[PDB]
RNA sequence: CCCCACAAAUCCCAA
């Protein structure tokens, strides 16, 4: 995001507002922005990874920008679009990565590839050496806004089951 | 070091292995498959006739 | 293996009518040991078990979001006013006599997916099989029947 | 193959549903887990082979590790927890199961010992009847910083006649250890029947798990309110010390350690301050646990878990390390993009605050992918390495 | 065949809960005698017991390499049995202090109980005995 | 797999009856009984309602694996008495208020019976 | 208002457009 | 199979350094995902965008 | 007499009900003959004269055998073992045949009550596949369209729960007892209370509060268990209680006997 | 594919109800929770399957085979 | 305080559509 | 038959 240092309103803020989100839904929802149609009239930026030397970023778009859950300078240029943005296709599955350790998300990034379920649907016709299909996959209750798009609640991996922890005396 | 101090051997299997309380140190727990290709010889004496006539 | 690393195989299977159950009948479809968590320290785990469960009651399915406000003080509440423990432990029952489970268990939904390794292509037994041309010696290779 | 063990002998009794079975006693000699481990067999075919696997390579005579003398073997985490739970002065148990469990021990000597109290029915101390299980003629003391001859605390252990006293059992007592049981009854009775007693205890604890049942949860972590509360100020409070102690150095004036660098001691102090910080913490969410908690419960009997465990997962985590230096400035004179340049305040140079229990923040969680990431690469070229070393 | 061998009244000073929901240390010092002091581990929750309290203790050796304990035996069992707190156990050392008082420290199960006094320097046992008490 | 198969679930052993006998040398009057093809679901009601009796003296019984559905069941009582009397009563006893149970279910279901 | 201010709820609405417009695989195909 | 596309690889060598790209780097932020690796021989190496 | 029973309500599918002056053990083996060898009716076999749809043939088969069948004659006929006859003979088995033709534009459905008895009925209401709803449609199975084709043969026989699951006509059961924990069987994890850190049993008023301080009353007893049997509708409840009762039964009686016999 | 018959946990027969679900949230605009709860399945091992099913053969059976 | 814990699709769809 | 990929397996800890 191109964040104006100045502001008729005031301190600082981000370029973008209200209406042009408002129409983005309105062309999605048609079924004319583009996301070209958002670059042209200066909205948001592409940034090479050389330039960040020179540039200032603001994770949230209200960190402060203005004047128990969790722990939470007044010169920014440009603001994260989604910290939630920084992962990669795997790891975007693991439900609340940041509550855990960090070599247990790399465990599971790379085991789940190893996973059935679906992988395309005109299996019926694609002959191929290996192919694994299991019988009722479900999306799992738990997930992020990410794999959405990722078509990943269309075409789930595995089904959730009713787990207890406990020491059941065998096995 | 591929043939010589190391080789391929016969009489012997791999699989997944599974814990059991209910089964003590020295014993381990081995699928009948294995039972059945598995072998070991042995030799026809007075004392084992019977053992060995029943189980051929 | 779950969603975070905590691979693992099947022991060994019960039935319903063995297998501990709670109150409103539900019977777990798996049982995993406790002593997992800890050392391993995946907590996030928990969490989308509770989270999981909460969304089921509520039919409205639930959110991960990696970098949000989502904490679980509000998960609990809503999981309580629901009509449950509000950090999800249950009342537990011994199937094999009906006798109260002197603690309780933490006890809910979670995804699982199952893995590549089935055991049928990774067994694997010889004796007295083919020999390799060249050495005399036992083949390679398992499909090759090898040693 | 590392060590002489991996390489033991045993007894087959053949089984259904194809797979490998064996104890879970001799898990850590295998060092090998369940999570999909694979394992090789070797059938002897002469006699004289197997003469000599039964009378060198079978386990009982294989108890004590001649590299480290001291016993390898030891019952593991499930039946340690529950001997754990068992041995407790504040618990009883009924007629009704003590039956069993008695019949659970296979050699049990047919003879059911008095119950401790009768006064309005029977029971009977989980010592006492774990006492069955032991052989006869055993003897061992303890001692350990308490035991003053009528226990408070309830610490240390004394058997006699192969009849627990008092204590709580626990793997500094049942587990492998110098001074362990197991290492008593091989060295006295006779290296067999500690195979013997291994299965008893198993058993038998297993059975008594069964009935009694143990599990954990979130509501385990979750810690009080004020305490917690306590936690984030003495943060607060290291942070002001560090950033007293940058204003100090800012002024031209410091210590100016002998020998090493002025920069050089600045980074020492703050490392020092910021470990101060976390542990700390760690020992006042600790302090706090309660006594009824499962993981509490868990790390002090042993198996599984530590101090820095929980304290990582309640209270706070430390930052993240780069081969001792703290994480460097990538970009020119910042860690991040997101910071004003020239930063040294320990958030701005990765130092991670909040506990797994919250969650993390974007830096933290970059952080925390640094270290493991080194973790794991300087393990996978160290494996290979000491492997060459090895052979 | 079965005899007390030591038998007295004890004011207990105080009670102490130790952590611990069921068991309770007690101990106690006696009326008759002004030397004898004693320790005991009681369950509460079996058992009220409170500060301040008379308490009467008893030996019997036995009842009026054992072979194993009968079912309670819902007819007759006419033992010395008109107390409440009956429980069996072992002692395990012998202990002289001031040259004179005796010490014996005697173990039940897991529970603890420690005497002290000097004129039965013979009378008191022996590994095991059993323990009486009432209201 | 050529392994002993499911049919040890309920199916009946072949040639051989339902249970066997064996009288312990341990303590007198002790009777082991080997029960196959069943689990808890009977042994657990068994060894309770026998141990229900106060003529008997020591019941227990227990699975010695999961795999395998079978499960061994130790008696002994005082003397004189045979603990095969003793258990024959307690299968009487137990069919008895099985019974009473049942016809006071129906007696209460067809008065339960809506309008 | 048209004016106002994005929450940080709303960016979904951006990411939504760009995949919409870029793709998955655009490195590869472009 | 997404994530088998965008997909990277670079030469070092056979058995590898120990000091060298194989631990992540600052300037990763934001451009390669910095947990879906490899393990093993190749941790570091391989990284996905 | 012996073991009072009170009943709660009951309707078409699930009955609650008291039951006073038993022992645990015999609620517990209650619970587990009506869950585990309640002998009913099920599809076990079938014969795929031909197939078209997409979906894949084995997949068929096992959802066929899953739909609930009639069962209340089900002790009139024997098992197909247990049979002197070879193959299934009609004392012993029920045969069911399935016809689904992909004749129209848009998708069709294909519900249980689509396949039809075949064999000879002898005069006993067994086979009829069970259908819940208002609407006469069963579960479905497949769907077809303008070009698919299902001609299946299925044979059912007699079964039971404990050795596979196709066979439970319980499917859903309920335990309770003392919830108040007056027999503190259990205690309660808390981090702060006990009371609020845990909800109230719908149970609870039925029996009183604690008396608030009374003394342990070490001597008492359990009693009074709170019963939910729901079946899943293969045949009426208070059918399957009865018979659950009446296999138990014949399970003591015949070990009973061969007693005798020994 | 299919949704599934007979509840894995429980075992109460769904599937029947699947179509019926459907339009619950077609023309009743209502809720997935109270959708259920009219359909009338308390425990949620019978509804965590109906909240997390996913149709395949919709779009598997709009190819044109043959 | 449920702080957002759900989302739904459709009705956010059906939503926006009536909000057009 | 070789060469290359591709995956598992060594997933800590002690108090
Ligand atoms: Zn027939
Ligand atoms: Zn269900």
């Amino acid at each position: 995001f191109i964040v104006e240092d100045d502001e008729s309103l005031g301190h600082k803020e981000l370029k973008v507002r209200k209406g042009h989100i408002a129409k983005l839904m309105a062309t999605e929802y048609q079924d004319e922005y583009t996301w070209s149609s958002l670059l042209n009239e200066g909205l948001v930026e592409y940034i090479d990874a050389e330039e960040e030397e020179s540039i200032l970023i603001a994770m949230q778009p209200e960190d402060l920008e203005p004047a128990a859950k969790r722990i939470r300078a007044t010169t920014f240029t440009h603001c994260e679009i989604h910290p939630s943005m920084i992962l990669g296709v795997a790891a975007s599955i693991i439900p609340f990565p940041d509550h855990n350790q960090s070599p247990r998300n790399t465990y599971q990034s790379a085991m789940g590839k190893q996973a059935m379920g679906v992988f395309l649907t005109n299996y019926n016709v694609r002959m191929d050496t290996m192919a694994n299909i299991l019988y009722y996959p479900q999306k799992p209750l738990g997930t992020t806004r990410a794999m959405e798009y990722l078509k990943f609640r269309e075409l789930p991996a595995g089904q959730n089951a009713i787990v207890a922890i406990a020491c059941y005396s065998g096995y | 070091r591929g043939n010589l101090m190391g080789k391929r051997v016969d009489f012997s299997a791999r699989t997944v292995i599974s814990g059991d309380p209910n089964l003590e140190l020295d014993q381990v727990g081995v699928p009948k498959s294995i039972a059945k290709t598995l072998t070991y010889p042995e030799v026809v004496t007075p004392y084992n006739i019977d053992r060995l006539t029943q189980l051929v | 293996a779950s969603r975070h690393g905590q691979k693992g195989t099947i022991g060994i299977t019960y039935r319903r009518e063995d297998m501990p159950f709670t109150a409103e009948g539900i019977v777990p479809d798996l049982i995993i040991n406790p002593h997992a968590i800890p050392s391993r320290m995946t907590v996030a785990h928990l969490i989308e078990c509770l989270l999981s469960k909460v969304a089921a009651l509520s039919g409205n399915e639930g959110d991960a979001s990696p970098f949000t406000d989502i904490t679980v003080e509000g998960i609990s509440k809503l999981l309580r006013e629901h009509g449950y423990q509000s950090r999800g432990f249950e009342v537990m029952y011994n199937g094999h006599t009906g006798k109260k489970l002197m603690a309780q268990i933490f006890f809910g939904p979670t995804y699982y997916q199952r893995l590549r390794h089935m055991v049928d292509d990774k067994i694997h037994a010889r004796a007295r099989g083919p020999m390799q041309v060249l050495t005399r010696q036992p083949v390679e290779g398992r499909s090759r029947d090898g040693g | 193959s590392l060590h002489k063990m991996s390489m033991m002998a045993h007894r087959v009794k053949v089984i259904p549903y194809s797979t490998f079975r064996l104890n879970l006693s001799v898990t850590s000699p295998y060092n090998a887990d369940f999570d999909g481990d694979e394992m090789n067999l070797h059938v002897p075919q002469s006699e004289e082979t197997r003469a000599e696997l039964s009378q060198l390579c079978a386990v009982p005579l294989q108890i004590v590790s001649p590299q480290s003398n001291k016993p390898c073997m030891g019952i593991v985490q499930d039946t340690l927890c529950g001997i754990r739970k068992l041995t407790l002065r504040d618990t009883f148990i009924e007629l009704d199961q003590v039956l069993n469990m008695l019949y659970w021990v296979p050699d049990w000597d047919g003879v059911i010992p008095t119950p401790a109290i009768i006064k309005p029915k029977p029971l009977w101390s989980g010592k006492q009847i774990l006492s069955v299980a032991i052989p006869n003629g055993i003897h061992l003391q303890r001692f350990d910083e308490g035991t003053t001859l009528l226990s408070p605390k309830d610490n240390g252990m004394l058997i006699i006649d192969g009849q627990i006293i008092f204590g709580v059992v626990e793997k500094k007592t049942v587990g492998s250890s110098n001074g362990g049981l197991i290492h008593v009854v091989t060295r006295e009775k006779g290296p067999q029947v500690c195979a013997k007693l291994f299965g008893n205890i198993q058993k038998v604890v297993n059975f008594w798990l069964l009935h009694n049942g143990f599990s954990t949860g979130i509501g385990d972590t979750i810690a009080d309110g004020p305490t917690m509360r306590e936690i984030t100020e003495t943060i607060a409070e290291a942070k002001k010390k560090v950033l007293d102690v940058t204003k100090e150095a800012q002024a031209n004036l410091l210590t100016a350690k002998h020998g090493m660098t002025l920069r050089e001691s600045f980074e020492d102090n703050v490392v020092r301050f910021l470990n101060e910080a976390r542990d700390k913490a760690g020992r006042l969410a600790e302090v706090n646990l309660k006594d009824l908690n499962n993981v509490k419960q868990m790390v002090m009997a042993g198996s599984k878990g530590s101090f820095i465990n929980i304290a990582q997962m309640s209270a706070c985590v430390g930052q993240q390390s780069v081969e001792g230096k703290r994480i460097a400035f990538g970009f020119v004179d910042r860690t991040l993009p997101h910071f004003s340049k020239d930063d040294y305040s320990p958030e701005s140079k990765g130092f991670v605050e909040n506990s797994y229990l919250r969650g993390l923040t974007p830096q933290e969680f970059f952080f925390h992918a640094m270290g493991g990431r080194e973790g794991l690469i300087d393990t996978a070229v160290k494996t290979a390495e000491t492997g060459y070393i090895q052979r | 065949m079965s005899n007390t061998l030591f038998d007295d009244i004890f004011q207990v000073s105080e009670v102490d809960p130790g952590r611990y929901n069921k068991v309770c240390r007690i101990e106690a010092a006696s009326t008759t005698q002004d030397q004898c002091k004693l320790t005991l581990d009681i369950n509460v929750e079996l058992f009220p017991v409170a500060a301040q309290d008379s308490l009467t203790v008893t030996i019997a050796s036995s009842l009026n390499a054992t072979r194993s304990w009968r079912p309670p035996q819902a007819g007759d069992r006419s033992l010395a049995d008109d107390y409440d707190y009956v429980m069996y156990g072992t002692a395990y050392k012998f202990e002289e202090v001031s040259k004179d008082l005796i010490a014996v420290y005697y173990s039940f199960g897991g529970l603890l109980m420690r005497l002290e006094g000097n004129y039965r320097n013979l009378n008191n046992l022996q590994e095991n005995a059993y323990l009486l008490i009432r209201r | 797999m050529n392994a002993p198969d499911r049919f040890e679930l309920f199916l009946l052993g072949e040639g051989e009856s339902k249970l066997k006998i064996d009288p312990d040398t341990k303590a007198p009057n002790a009777v082991v009984i080997t029960f196959e093809k069943e689990d808890h679901t009977l042994g657990n009601l068994i060894r309770a309602e026998l141990l229900n009796d106060r003529k008997v003296l020591f019941a227990a019984y227990k699975v010695e694996h999961p795999f395998f559905a079978r499960f061994k069941l130790r008696i002994q009582t005082t003397e004189g008495y045979d603990p095969k009397d003793a258990l024959k009563n307690a299968c009487n006893s137990i069919i008895n208020k099985l019974g009473a149970l049942k016809t006071n279910f129906e007696t209460e279901w067809n008065l339960q019976t809506l309008a | 208002d048209e004016s106002a201010p994005i929450t940080a709820e709303d960016s979904w609405a951006v990411i939504s457009a760009f995949f919409r417009e870029k793709g998955l695989v655009s490195q590869q195909l472009d | 199979t997404l994530s088998h596309l965008r997909r990277t690889n670079t030469p070092i060598g056979r058995d590898g350094k120990l000091a060298k790209p194989r631990q992540l780097h600052n300037t990763h932020w934001g451009l390669v995902c910095p947990a879906e690796t490899p393990e093993g021989q190749a941790c570091g190496l391989v990284k996905n965008l | 007499e012996g073991p009072q029973v009170k009943i709660r309500e009951a309707s078409k599918d699930n009955v609650d009900f008291i039951l006073s002056n038993v022992d645990l053990a015999m609620a517990n083996s209650l619970r587990r003959v009506m869950i585990a060898e309640i002998p009913t009716l099920a599809i076990d076999s079938v014969e795929v004269e031909t197939n078209t749809t997409v979906l894949a043939d084995e997949f068929i088969a096992h959802r066929l055998g899953l739909i609930p069948l009639q069962s209340m004659d089900i002790e009139q006929l024997e098992y197909s073992r247990d049979c002197f006859c070879e193959d299934h003979c009609d004392k012993c088995s029920v045969v069911l045949t399935l016809q689904a033709f992909g004749e129209s534009e848009s998708t069709t459905n294909v519900y249980s009550k689509d396949l039809v008895i075949v064999s000879n009925l002898m005069g006993r209401n067994i086979g009829h596949p069970i259908i819940q709803d208002k609407e006469g449609n069963g579960v479905l199975i497949c769907k077809l369209r303008k070009g698919q084709e299902l001609k299946l043969t299925c044979v059912a026989k007699k079964g039971i729960a404990k050795e596979h699951a196709k066979w439970g006509p319980a499917a859903a059961i309920e335990f309770e007892y003392d919830p108040w924990n007056k027999l503190k069987h259990t205690d309660y994890w808390y981090e702060q209370d006990s009371a609020k850190e845990w909800p109230q049993s719908k149970n609870c008023e039925y029996e009183d509060p604690p008396n608030e301080g009374d003394p342990f009353d070490y001597k008492a007893q359990a009693d009074t268990f709170y019963m939910n049997v729901e079946s899943v509708g293969s045949i009426p409840v208070d059918q399957v209680v009865v018979r659950g009762i009446d296999t138990l039964q014949k399970k003591v009686a015949s070990i009973l006997l061969a007693l005798t016999q020994m | 594919m299919i949704v599934p018959v007979r509840c894995f946990s429980c075992g109460k027969v769904v599937g029947d109800k699947w179509e019926s679900y459907l339009n619950l949230l077609q023309e009743d605009e209502l809720d997935e929770g109270t959708a259920l709860s009219r359909l009338g399945l308390k425990r949620y091992c019978c509804r965590r399957m109906i909240l997390t099913h996913v149709d395949l053969i919709e779009k598997f059976l709009r190819y044109n085979p043959l | 305080t449920n702080a957002s814990p759900f989302i739904k699709r459709d009705r956010m769809r059906r939503n926006f559509l009536r909000m057009r």
